[PDB]
């Protein structure tokens, strides 16, 4: 299971 | 033995597309398990070794929904760095990303990852604190102070220390080998002076290996030629090393092969 | 910065003449990951062959292992090119049994 990024760059 | 999970992912642009292309390729101990490929007909991820298959349709369905989010994720981070870095309109631009966790011979965590490269280059990567972020260029300053103020490496830090390695070991009982090197010496008869001996390493798992030519107890960059390992395509791995050595002193040179299926090193000569 | 692809072209078994054999083109260290690769017998392109799905190593740069099925004999030349951003020309790699 791929980690979720959540705030954008 | 150690174990590990990781996700690499890719979003491209390039100057004709109309939005990035998104990639996601997940490994277990180094082998492909899933891909998702915005670039499909129906963009989903899809298992890469059939030991995933035992995983059910609501599985996917899930994972496929994440991806998509991350591509919209990968989107505007890529709008975005194109400002940070005064980029005009009209190139081709790569973010990357790998993340994921290790674990020791116990099955415990060593370590978690989640690293960055903007063009190829490192742009920010979480420490291995789990807490703090580096990031090397000016541009990339504008990033860290983002995630700070908004705690992100918390929602990270979880997942490396809880899903990244409940999930691993998960897969690790669904898909519950090495392959040791073959190894032989070819003859190359060169010029007047002296032949080439290369050793030859083939069909092995996993892809790190070393040879080394010793004349009789010394090793010697003195011109060896190597190439890089490459796979054979059948999962499997190969390698040579050369060097050469004066007419009629063939045996006093050995070719020395190291790889982790191995009992002992192979110590090899020319044969007829 | 454009990184200039690396390229081996080999056979997966030992080479025998006129026997049936598996070549490959690995195609390493190059980015941006588009690229183009052509396999090549006596200067023609070979129709049908095989691509990997791309892929980046933990150093950033991507790789893709091209292939096809041949047979080698004792005249033929087998060629892999290569067009890159990196590069204003093609570059091929010829196939050498030795190597």
């Amino acid at each position: 299971m791929a980690l979720r990024m959540t705030a954008v760059m | 033995g150690p174990h590990s999970m990781r996700y690499f992912e890719t979003a491209v642009s390039r100057p004709g597309l109309e939005e990035p292309r998104y990639i996601s390729v997940g490994y277990v101990d180094n082998k492909e398990f899933v891909r998702f490929d915005s670039d499909a007909e129906n963009p989903r991820y899809e298992p890469r070794a059939p030991w995933m298959e035992q995983e059910g349709p609501e599985y996917w369905e899930r994972e496929t929904q994440k991806a998509k989010g991350q591509e919209q994720w990968f989107r505007v981070s890529l709008r975005n760095l194109l400002g940070y870095y005064n980029q005009s309109a009209g190139g081709s631009h790569t973010l990357q990303q790998m993340s994921g966790c290790d674990l020791g011979s116990d099955w415990r965590l060593l370590r978690g990852y989640l690293q960055f490269a903007y063009e190829g280059r490192d742009y920010i990567a979480l420490n291995e604190d789990l807490k703090t972020w580096t990031a090397a260029d000016m541009a990339a300053q504008i990033t860290r102070r983002k995630w700070e103020q908004s705690g992100a490496a918390e929602h990270y830090k979880a997942y490396l220390e809880g899903e990244c390695v409940e999930w691993l070991h998960r897969y690790l009982k669904n898909g519950n080998r090495t392959d040791s090197p073959k190894a032989h010496v070819t003859h190359h008869p060169r010029s007047k002076g002296e032949v080439t001996l290369r050793c030859w390493a083939l069909g092995f798992y996993p892809a790190d290996i070393t040879l080394t030519w010793q004349l009789n107890g010394e090793e010697l960059t003195q011109d060896m030629e190597l190439v890089e390992t490459r796979p054979a395509g059948d999962g499997t791995f190969q390698k040579w090393a050369s060097v050469v050595v004066p007419l009629g002193k063939e045996q006093n040179y050995t070719c020395r092969v190291y790889h982790e299926g191995l009992p002992e090193p192979l110590t090899l000569r020319w044969e007829p | 910065i454009q990184k200039t692809p690396q390229i081996q072209v080999y056979s997966r078994h030992p080479p025998e003449n006129g026997k049936p054999n598996i070549l490959n083109c690995y195609v390493t260290q190059f980015h941006p990951p588009h690229i183009e690769i052509q396999m090549l017998k006596n200067g023609k392109k070979i129709p049908k062959v095989e691509m990997s799905d791309m892929s980046f190593s933990k150093d950033w740069s991507f790789y893709i292992l091209a292939h096809t099925e041949f047979t080698p004999t004792e005249t033929d030349t087998y060629a892999c090119r290569v067009k890159h951003d990196s590069m204003a020309e093609p570059k091929t790699v010829y196939w050498d049994r030795d190597m």
